[PDB]
């Protein structure tokens, strides 16, 4: 057993980390008061779970999580409820005034005054591991903390623990929830910092979300709750090799090994399927095929593109419930006759199929229904770059005047930072094509 | 614990901070005496950020009165909410500044700053975490004009990187009180263009018009413009008073609404606007069209003669948030050769359940756009009307100052408008 | 009031069709870097897809497919139809065509020599010719190593097919000509056909024992108005319509348009369409599509129909402008943007 | 369409189908850029305290 810890910047970190720890604890029988009854090594033990729960001489699970906002509006809500007795007060980390969605205020200003502190707090989890594997990180693009503070941490964190992976979730920015002008700035500033500190990152359009709870679950106007508790299923899906027994992503090198041959290129586009509604009569349960072939339609990708015109690298399929493996490659057979995949030539055409029996956890009283079966498609494609050029394009209208660039400045960070990660970020896209277009 | 300091400096610095002070502490539940008496724990969540707790469970206004002579300030202790208001927090002189921007900056107001200065450092001492500052006042008069001005670049100088907002009253030639109003307020807008972070542009012009036309009153006075001037501070600080993700705080908005230094001065408006036909009901559709509309603005600038850098929208009231969205987005989507199309997503909106005073529902607008120039041409105008014959300067030059202090605070506005003129090409 | 921006300033079609459009008084042009448009005219190269559909509050729509390149590239679409198994190689309406890559840059020439050395001891006819999508730059020959030799002259990809020996000539005069079908496909991937073609004919007298002289072989509308000396004789600038060809074949062949040729046409437009359709719908995308079409055919003496090329961004013959336009608007445009017959098209079926 | 590693347990089991064959800054560093921008926004200030001291 090897333990995995869990940070979480920002409110789009913490808010997002709330709800996938409460997800976990109901996937592992675990109360809010840290016992977990089925837990038969009392104050022990090196079981998969183990990997994101330590455990005291009391018999408490008590997750290898850090939060950290700049502000401590977002971490009070953990302080006070539900799982306000799942962490200690270590755990939890804030300062005073946030980076007013100001990546230069984030890693700069604010960032060197705390950034200590943070890795203070972090190294105390790590001495509790015997053999720790990396960290997962939990952050938006947009904020000034989630974007300038990240990256920022994830620098240090190479130089601290050079051998250690570490994997990404990341927020991209979307208009319908966004609350920033500048989050184009920010998304790009700490893109251009963090990618090569990176392994693996799975990035998560606002604006897909939301099109998933309007047209799935039939919320005319979805909350940041309703967002985050689908987020932390697609989440819960990504890391359930870690927290279970199992042969495939057993360790956080293989999600490196398996989804990212070429190091840049580290943004897998995940796909899950069944999203539906729990205020519904009663759904007709989706089959192995469907909810496969429902894996290559747009409307369920976390980052809206089209996989059709790019090329793929890697797919893993990650199933939970009732699934054997004779129907899985009965669907991949169909599948294969009916859609457009194409591999890029230096790659296998093949899939990595990873099932685990226990179907899907739901929240009581969240939004999505218990269904016997689900599966969530990690597949490596060029297609995601249409997001790279998206967010691109509104940097280079906004920047082509200036506009807000005082701000950045007028924290001590650098007009030329700008051009710097905006050629990166070009470079990047080229990457994407070069691999991608004949 | 966000606090915000708010000070109000002279005649109509203090008659209009008033008014802010008795709306929002009606909206707060605070009454008269300082005490809570609401129904919400909505109204608490956010009480700090512009009252201190007292004693008792008494809420004290973070707000300081000043200005030169006693009488306006008089008026207010002996008003509605007078008494809530800190005894300390009053201070004031004897002189007076005769609608002499120099006796309020260089002179009169000179020799009272200091004082001022000593209780904004003893509420901010009291601050867990200051957020900045608001100033209420006038443009074309001596105290809130001139030493108005004189606070705002003291308080920068001893917090230099707190935020610093005010809502200035422009002078206009139909309600005016002195020819000298013009000279008065070209002095003061150099000294806004340079210390603040944010001045929402309140024309005395546009506060009439809609009086009269609009809300049909035949004789407008002074406490029916800051009728509608006391709604709009209501409707503009509720991102900051209740809660919410959008413009949530002071520097938040700044880094939203101002894409160039210089360029911080925002059109305000309110919906609805209703003559005494006034119990009907209002769609979300109304509420958009009537917010966007010029003759619901209180620049007095034509939009549709300028473009949107950026604009906030807030709507109050329990109301459809994705019928919100909808007419938002027919607004950008029916007019987008108004909104700069180099600065994506630049208009923004916020929803509070909570309504003012007296309706199901309202809307209020905060616009960065380039029309603002139109406001400054016109005080130019006027300005260079006197100074070209150096009328009425004696008045200036007795307090010390000399003519080429005028001519540099002209050319400074005239750069600003020159400013504003290329970003709407 | 719907918004739309132009992005090809050199389109005849959609310069009408905004026209159009803004004749209606309930659309409004932006500028060409606008992001809040319903409706886009996109340019001809590398058309930014991946920034559709993204707007809030805006249904988004384009007046092009993406990857429908596949099917008007010269190279490419020999390469899906005979890697197609909808289509396969064995196809009887597509001449047997190779992909040739130059020598100085997969490739067919052993395959093309193979068929080609067959035919040379068969007796049988043995004339091809190469193009290519980088032209105003073709060669007709009977000679193998002419073709080859004239693409390695050159640096883009050529597409070496049979050239259609026997073709039906149009009397009095013995000449040449193909058809043009224009083809509209929408957002909901309904293929509707043009009632109205052209025949580009050439106006000089077919020769089958000179190919050097390109002018009686190509009836591109631009070789006949510049290198050929009979121009406009026949029919008005070398166009022929339905109508008048139509009453040829009744008069000469003693049969109709619709049963000799048409039939083909309609059945070589669903085949093509439905063999790409799964990889460039947009049914379930977040932008919608639709395209216009210029299917170009040729016609042997047997009155069998062959496909030449399809053209993606094509023009229209000049009396046809005004009623096709409206038509665009009509089925493509207002079908997805409502405003406050008897087609012109005709609908071709098909399972999708 | 080959299934390999095929792997089982009480929990549940992975495989892998392959349908076709194929064909840092230092602690130092991080110091200097955070004490140049600190540096930088004392620079800004000092100049606006000079501003404001004429
Ligand atoms: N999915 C999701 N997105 C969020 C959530 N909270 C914020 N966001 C997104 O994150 C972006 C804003 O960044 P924040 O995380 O709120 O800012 P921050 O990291 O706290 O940094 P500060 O500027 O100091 O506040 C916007 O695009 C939001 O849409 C959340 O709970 N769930
Ligand atoms: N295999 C073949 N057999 C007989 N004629 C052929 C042929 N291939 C091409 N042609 C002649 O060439 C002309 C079409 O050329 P092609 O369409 O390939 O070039 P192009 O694309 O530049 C013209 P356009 O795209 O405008 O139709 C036709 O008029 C036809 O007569
Ligand atoms: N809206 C409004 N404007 C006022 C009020 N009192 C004065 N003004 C305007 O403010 C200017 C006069 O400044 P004033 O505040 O009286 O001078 P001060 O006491 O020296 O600051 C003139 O342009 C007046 O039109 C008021 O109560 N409401
Ligand atoms: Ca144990
Ligand atoms: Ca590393
Ligand atoms: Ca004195
Ligand atoms: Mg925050
Ligand atoms: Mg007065
Ligand atoms: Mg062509």
């Amino acid at each position: 057993m090897r333990e995995c810890i869990s940070i979480h910047v920002g409110q789009a970190g913490v808010q997002i980390g709330n709800a996938c720890w409460e997800l976990y604890c109901l996937e592992h029988g675990i109360q809010p008061d840290g016992q977990m009854p089925s837990d038969k090594t009392i104050g022990g033990g090196d079981d998969s779970f183990n990997t994101f729960f330590s455990e005291t001489g009391a018999g408490k699970h008590v997750p290898r999580a850090v939060f950290v906002d700049l502000e401590p509006t977002v971490i009070d809500e953990v302080r006070t409820g539900t799982y306000r007795q799942l962490f200690h007060p270590e755990q939890l980390i804030t300062g005073k005034e946030d980076a007013a969605n100001n990546y230069a205020r984030g890693h700069y200003t604010i960032g060197k005054e705390i950034i200590d502190l943070v890795l203070d707090r972090i190294r105390k989890l790590a001495d509790q591991c015997t053999g720790l594997q990396g960290f997962l990180v939990f952050h938006s693009f947009g904020g000034g903390t989630g974007s300038g503070f990240t990256s920022l941490l994830m620098e240090r964190l190479s130089v601290d623990y050079g051998k250690k992976s570490k994997l990404e979730f990341s927020i991209y920015p979307a208009p319908q929830v966004s609350t920033a002008v500048v989050e184009p700035y920010n998304s790009i500033l700490t893109t251009h910092t963090t990618l090569e500190h990176s392994d693996c990152a799975f990035m998560v359009d606002n604006e897909a979300i939301y099109d998933i709870c309007r047209r799935n679950l039939d919320i005319e106007r979805p909350t940041y709750t309703n967002l985050n508790r689908l987020i932390s299923q697609i989440v819960s899906s990504i890391t359930a090799s870690l927290r279970f027994d199992g042969a495939l992503n057993v360790d956080l090198t293989e999600f490196q090994t398996n989804l990212v041959p070429y190091p840049r290129i580290h943004f897998p586009l995940a796909t899950y399927a069944p999203v539906i509604s729990a205020e519904k009569a009663y759904h007709e349960q989706l089959s192995v095929a469907e909810i496969t072939n429902a894996c290559f339609e747009p409307a369920n990708q976390m980052v809206k593109c089209d996989p059709r015109h790019g090329k793929y690298m890697a797919c893993c399929l990650l199933y939970r419930g009732d699934v054997v493996p004779k129907d899985v490659n009965a669907a991949i057979a169909t599948i294969k006759t009916k859609r457009s995949i194409q591999f890029v030539d230096w790659c296998p055409t093949g899939f990595k199929v990873g099932i685990n029996y226990q179907p899907p956890t739901v929240v009581p009283g969240g939004d999505l229904a218990k269904v016997q079966r689900a599966v969530c498609m990690l597949s490596n494609t060029t297609a995601i770059a249409e997001a790279w050029a998206r967010l691109d394009h509104k940097f280079d209208l906004m920047y082509a005047k200036r506009a807000f660039v005082h701000w950045y400045v007028g924290e001590g960070m650098e007009e030329g930072e700008f051009s710097e990660a905006r050629e990166d970020m070009a470079a990047l896209e080229k990457d994407y094509e070069e691999v991608g277009v004949d | 614990m966000r606090e915000i300091v708010h000070i109000q400096a002279g005649q109509c610095g203090n008659q209009i901070g008033a008014k802010f002070w008795e709306v929002i502490s009606d909206e707060h539940g605070i009454d008269p005496t300082g005490s809570y008496h609401g129904d919400s724990d909505l109204q608490l969540e956010r009480i700090n950020v512009y009252y201190n707790e007292a004693t008792g469970n008494k809420y004290v206004p973070r707000a300081i009165l000043v200005d030169l002579e006693p009488g306006t300030m008089d008026s207010v202790r002996s008003g509605p909410f007078g008494q809530i208001f800190r005894p300390d927090n009053f201070v004031f002189g004897q002189s007076g500044a005769g609608n002499n921007w120099a006796k309020g900056h260089y002179t009169e107001g000179a020799e009272l700053v200091d004082s001022v200065l000593d209780v904004v450092r003893k509420e901010s001492e009291s601050c867990d975490c200051l957020q900045g500052f608001q100033l209420t006042h006038s443009l074309g008069g001596g105290t809130g004009s001139g030493m108005g001005t004189l606070l705002i670049s003291k308080i920068r100088e001893e917090y230099p990187d707190r935020i610093m907002n005010t809502f200035s009253v422009m002078p206009s030639p139909k309600v005016s009180d002195t020819v000298v109003e013009p000279y008065n307020a070209t002095l003061s807008v150099h000294q806004l263009v340079e210390n603040t972070d944010e001045t929402y542009c309140i024309d005395n012009e546009a506060l009439y018009d809609i009086c009269f036309r609009t809300l049909k009153l035949t004789t407008p006075t002074y406490g029916d413009l800051n009728h509608l001037v006391s709604a709009t501070m209501s409707g503009v600080t509720t991102c900051l008073r209740f809660p919410g993700q959008l413009n949530a705080d002071l520097r938040k908005l700044a880094v939203n609404m101002v894409p160039f230094p210089r360029l911080h001065f925002f059109m305000p408006g309110f919906a609805p606007l209703t003559s005494r036909q006034q119990y009907r009901a209002l769609t979300v559709p109304e509420l958009t069209q009537q917010m966007f509309d010029s003759k619901n603005m209180m620049a007095a600038c034509d939009p549709r003669h300028g473009r949107y850098l950026t604009v906030a929208a807030i709507f109050r009231g329990r109301m459809s948030m994705k019928e919100v969205d909808e007419q938002m987005l027919n607004v950008q989507n029916k007019n987008s050769s108004y909104f700069v199309e180099w600065i994506p997503n630049n208009v923004k909106t916020a929803v509070c359940d909570i309504p003012p005073r007296g309706l199901k529902m309202s809307a209020t607008f905060i616009g960065n756009s380039t029309a603002i120039q139109e406001l400054f041409k016109r005080i130019s105008e006027q300005f260079t009307a006197m100074f070209r014959r150096k009328a009425f300067l004696h008045w200036y030059t007795g307090e010390g100052m000399d003519e080429m202090e005028f001519t540099e605070a002209e050319s400074n506005m005239n750069d600003l408008v020159s400013e504003y003129q290329q970003y709407q090409d | 009031m719907y918004t739309f921006v132009v992005r090809d300033e050199n389109s005849s079609v959609y310069a009408e069709v905004s026209r159009l459009l803004l004749a209606t008084g309930q659309w409004k042009r932006l500028r060409k870097d606008n992001p809040r448009f319903n409706l886009m005219l996109g340019e001809r190269n590398r058309l930014p897809f991946g920034r559709l559909g993204h707007e809030p509050g805006l249904v988004q729509l384009v007046n092009y497919y993406r990857g429908a390149d596949k099917l008007c590239r010269k190279a490419s679409l020999v390469k899906l139809i005979k890697t197609s198994p909808e289509l396969s190689e064995s196809c009887t309406w597509f001449p047997e065509s190779y992909v040739i890559y130059p020598t100085n840059l997969t490739d067919e020439r052993e395959v093309f020599l193979a068929a080609y050395n067959r035919r040379r001891e068969g007796r049988e006819g043995n004339v091809w010719i190469a193009k290519s999508s980088a032209g105003a730059g073709i060669l007709i020959s009977s000679e193998a190593s002419e073709l080859l030799d004239f693409i390695d002259e050159q640096g883009q990809v050529h597409v070496i097919q049979k050239y259609l020996e026997k073709p039906l000539l149009l009397e009095p005069g013995h000449r040449k000509f193909d058809i043009r079908s224009w083809v509209l496909v929408d957002h909901l991937y309904n293929i509707y056909l043009y009632r109205e073609g052209v025949l580009r004919t050439s106006s000089e007298p077919y020769n089958s024992a000179n190919f050097q002289d390109k002018t009686c072989h190509l009836t591109n509308h631009c070789i006949q108005k510049e290198y050929s000396k009979n121009y406009g004789r026949y029919e008005e600038g070398n166009e022929m319509f339905f109508e008048e060809f139509n009453q040829y074949l009744m008069d000469a062949l003693n049969t109709t348009l619709e049963n000799s040729i048409l039939l083909q046409i309609k059945h070589i437009i669903r085949s093509c369409l439905m063999c790409i359709e799964p990889a460039i719908s947009t049914k379930h995308l977040h932008y919608q599509s639709f395209q216009l079409f210029g299917f170009d055919f040729m016609v042997d003496e047997e009155l069998k129909v062959w496909l030449i090329e399809v053209n993606g961004a094509p023009a229209c013959a000049q009396k046809l402008y005004a009623e096709l336009c409206q038509g665009i608007v009509d089925v493509a445009i207002s079908s997805v943007f409502p405003l406050a017959p008897t087609s012109i098209f005709i609908k071709l079926h098909h399972h999708h | 369409m080959e299934v390999i590693e095929l792997n089982k347990c009480t929990s549940g089991q992975s495989f892998e189908v392959i349908l076709k064959p194929p064909s840092d800054p230092s602690l130092e560093e991080i110091q200097k850029k955070l004490e140049a921008a600190e540096e930088r926004r004392k620079y800004q200030e000092a100049e606006l305290l000079k501003h404001l001291a004429e």
